[PDB]
């Protein structure tokens, strides 16, 4: 639970504190925590396995509504709307989480 | 678009170049990926991989061999080392950003990860190589070589090298198998056959074994440092047989094993003892050697100087055995097979000797009068002596005739300690024997109660000292002389006889004059009390009739055996008791009473087997073991009709081995006889099955 | 001058032992047979 | 529909371990007496950081084992009643 309760704490991080990271992926600029970024393999890649490490980040590729749903799983534990899954797979093959590639997989299925 | 992948990769591929040189920036890792993820998205990721696969392969050998090559004159392993680093790095930097090929299209071509695909060509281009691998090789072969003779070495850089080696190898270590591995251990066996060979110059088994123990942990310890435990269990077989197993019987006759056992060295027995203990058949060895020893000695103690003191000789037994069940409990740490070893020599060169029986009968002069736990422990060592002897029999009729001895004399330190014996013996023998020893012990209550019983009748009616004895229990004279008897003593024994015969219906008393004595008087300046045999009374009993009596004369008279009559020697015996020759014993010689003897104590006793009595006692034991297995053959024979012989004898001879090992080829003659007298009848099919005929 | 005091006789009483079937039990005892009616 | 999920996360908090161990991405570097680089975001969440988050920023190198590690994962007794942690607090008391 101690895992969960810090998981928790970071992401409250909610309060417009620790956003050192600035994620764009279409001109938009979405804040997030780098180190906490770099627990979850794209953003892991593109800060400490990154070289220019100076992305604090221009992911273009895929849009936000994709995007918005990635980050909202990778927080809390949580994603996956009937007119948001395609992309959502598309994001879930830049970022490396099969979790999103599976449920859009399943949710596809489903409908 | 082709072209548009081919320029999009060629950008990646130059960043590549980045990522794996020292320099790791100047551009966005993001692009790079979206590179790679496009690539794989236009099926050109496999196309990147092969791309990547080439410059990591130009960079492990333009911007890597060169580098170690410079370094072959002096720090190779270290410039071959940072190397190793250096790529690493540059492998996993590389895969985190050319990791969807991996996660896709690497496990869909069914080939190895970016990471993985590197250490290949790097165990392909550098390490493993030509001559890199055999430089790497050599180098950690120096390494050791110098820590094996003590030169401090870097061992982190030979840990280094063998670890790297590792990893180059991945799932498997077949690279450090094929690289290090192998050379390091024939390298080390040399080593130590080296060591050995040097050892061979001491010819001193003490030192040897102490440093060969070191050397074991000093180079064990080699190895688990800089050279894991891949290279160390073989080496715990390695060094154990190229320095110990050359010597297996060497260092046994090297100081030594024998001289260990003649100066009673266990600490350094312990220390053999454990150097062969992990060595296969390495106790074997020593056992056999120590057993050739124990054999040689305890024949010497069976081997008879003269005959030798029976006493002495069951001690000395005792001793032997004594010194090497401590060498056991301590040096040998209780191991069963130098049990079993010193077991079986006991039982070897013991046999060897016919005597032994009849001289632990030793039991006998312990019973005839330390402290009664130290005996009891002296009676058990002579107990587990009688164990190791195959003449259980022999030893039981030895005994018996010396426990019926003190008996009769009433003389034994308690009989407690005779029931004592009696007991153990019953724990090491059949029940048989037992009833026979119980049964004499029987007769005493009888005779002291018998024996109230007539002076009880005398009361009634208003010094004769009859003894019963049971017959079978004890064994007497096959022949009882039929001496006369003084009249006063035999007119009681008759009173004592009417009285047994009414006491005991169905009893006779065949008196055994001969055992037995009495407070005979004589003449002596004044008497005295002299214990003499019941025949030496009846020639004292002739002197009164006529002072000058000679050798026949007296037997004329007393009706003894001219050889027991013996009585007049020791009577005789040494003209001090009485005159006759001073003690050697002839018809021509007459006795003259004599009255010169003389004592402080008005009580004197008077002096009253040999190779006559052990022949006829022993050729006793023979007819007892025929007649015993004869019966023992009739009896299987009726509870099995049919019994082949060879298996008759097997199963006879082991139901018998208990209390004596019957010689088949007798048996054979027994058996013969026992289908001569019916019973056994060869049949028709096969001679040798005999079928039972009542 | 040489008279017999105190003579320790020892005579060996024999009978005046288990029967064929008891030898081939001890418990068992002895027209004197050793082990419904007197024979 | 079916909004799927998965708590696997539980590999966010290991690789933020792994970030420790390989030196990198320290946000800030904890003086323990000597220095001990640490992640503000990690300990902000696991003990209220107040602290770093109340700009108390302007210390790069702020000056203070245990705790840390179960964070990423006599003196401690100590640590846990000053800085009160009920994970903490519970094995300090079991042990």
């Amino acid at each position: 639970q101690h895992s969960q309760a810090l998981l928790r704490g970071l992401l409250a991080l909610d309060s417009g504190i620790l956003f050192d990271v600035v994620l764009v992926v279409e001109g938009r600029h979405i804040e997030a925590h780098r180190i906490l970024l770099a627990a979850s393999d794209y953003f892991r890649g593109m800060f400490a396995g990154g070289l220019k490490m100076e992305q604090e980040v221009l992911i273009h590729g895929v849009s936000y509504n994709a995007m918005c749903q990635i980050l909202h799983f990778i927080y809390t534990s949580e994603l996956l709307s009937l007119s948001n899954v395609q992309e959502t797979l598309v994001a879930a093959c830049q970022l490396q989480i099969p979790e999103i590639i599976h449920f859009c997989c399943d949710f596809l299925m489903s409908w | 678009d082709e072209k548009y992948v081919n320029s999009i990769w060629d950008l990646l591929k130059n960043a590549i170049q980045e990522i794996q040189r020292k320099n790791n920036s100047g551009l966005s890792f993001e692009e790079l990926y979206r590179n790679a993820y496009t690539m794989v998205l236009h099926k050109h990721g496999e196309k990147l991989y092969t791309g990547l696969r080439e410059v990591v392969t130009e960079h492990l050998i333009n911007k890597v061999r060169e580098d170690v090559l410079n370094s072959l004159n002096n720090n190779f392993l270290q410039t071959l080392n940072q190397a190793w680093n250096d790529h690493q790095t540059a492998m996993v930097m590389i895969r985190d950003i050319l990791m969807y090929m991996d996660r896709v299209y690497v496990q869909q071509n069914n080939v190895e990860n970016v990471y993985n695909l590197g250490l290949i060509i790097f165990r392909d281009q550098v390490v493993r190589y030509g001559c890199i691998r055999d430089h790497l090789r050599q180098t950690l072969l120096d390494m050791i070589a110098r820590e094996r003779k003590g030169e401090v070495v870097d061992r982190g850089a030979i840990r280094n090298a063998c670890q790297m080696l590792m990893i180059l190898g991945l799932e498997g270590r077949s690279v450090y198998e094929e690289d290090f591995e192998a050379p390091f251990l024939e390298m080390s066996a040399e080593f130590f056959q080296m060591e050995s060979q040097k050892f061979l110059a001491e010819n001193s088994a003490s030192v040897y074994i102490k440093k060969v123990e070191a050397r074991i942990n000093e180079e064990i310890e080699r190895v688990m440092h800089c050279l894991d435990k891949s290279t160390e269990e073989p080496i715990v077989k390695v060094v154990e047989r190229e320095l110990i197993s050359k010597h297996m019987k060497t260092i046994v006759e090297m100081s030594g094993l024998v001289h260990m056992l003649k100066n009673g060295k266990t600490e350094d027995l312990g220390c053999m003892y454990k150097l062969f203990s992990r060595v296969p058949n390495g106790l074997k060895t020593m056992c056999e050697c120590m057993s050739s020893y124990l054999r040689e000695q305890g024949k010497a103690l069976v081997s008879e100087e003269g005959g030798k003191n029976p006493v002495d000789y069951i001690q000395g037994l005792l001793d032997l055995k004594s010194r090497f069940d401590r060498f056991l409990l301590e040096s040998f740490n209780n191991d069963r097979l130098f049990k079993q070893t010193i077991a079986g020599d006991f039982e070897y060169f013991l046999n060897l000797n016919s005597r032994s029986p009849e001289y632990l009968s030793f039991i006998d002069d312990k019973l005839k009068k330390l402290t009664e736990q130290e005996v009891e422990t002296i009676l058990d060592k002579a107990m587990v002596l009688f164990r190791f002897m195959q003449e259980k029999d022999v030893f039981e009729r030895y005994y018996k005739q010396h426990l019926a001895r003190r008996l009769l004399t009433n003389k034994s330190v308690s009989d407690d300690s005779e029931k004592n014996m009696i007991s153990k013996l019953k724990t090491e023998c059949g029940c048989q024997f037992t009833s026979k020893l119980e049964g004499m012990f029987r007769d005493m209550s009888i005779s002291n109660t018998t024996m109230d019983e007539f002076r009880q009748h005398l009361q009634a009616t208003g010094d004769l000292t009859v003894r019963v004895l049971t017959t079978g229990y004890w064994p007497t004279q096959s022949a009882t002389p039929k001496c006369n008897i003084p009249p006063a003593p035999r007119h009681a024994f008759e009173i004592f006889r009417r009285f047994y015969l009414a006491k005991h219906s169905g009893r006779q008393l065949t008196l055994q004059h001969h055992m037995g004595s009495a407070d005979l008087n004589a003449t002596f300046y004044r008497k005295h009390i002299l214990q003499v045999s019941t025949f030496q009374m009846t020639i004292l009993m002739l002197f009164n009739n006529r002072e000058k009596y000679t050798f026949e004369e007296i037997q004329q008279e007393t009706d003894i055996p001219e050889r027991e009559l013996r009585a007049l020697q020791s009577l005789a015996c040494t003209q001090r008791v009485l005159t006759k020759k001073s003690k050697e014993i002839e018809n021509g010689h007459i006795f003259t009473v004599n009255d010169q003897f003389t004592s402080k104590l008005h009580r004197v006793k008077i002096q009253t087997e040999s190779d006559p009595e052990r022949k006829e006692t022993r050729q006793k034991v023979d007819d007892d073991r025929k007649h015993e297995i004869e019966a023992a053959i009739v009896r299987i024979m009726k509870s099995r009709k049919k019994m082949q012989h060879n298996v008759l004898v097997a199963e006879v001879t082991q139901q018998l081995k208990a209390r004596f090992l019957p010689s088949p080829v007798v048996i054979k003659k027994r058996i013969e006889g026992l289908i001569e007298r019916e019973y056994l009848a060869r049949t028709p099919e096969d001679r040798k099955v005999y079928t039972y005929v009542a | 001058r040489f008279e017999v005091k105190k003579w320790n006789a020892v005579a060996l009483w024999a009978w005046d032992d288990l029967c064929i079937e008891c030898q081939a039990s001890e418990e068992c005892t002895v027209h004197a047979f050793h082990f419904q009616v007197c024979p």
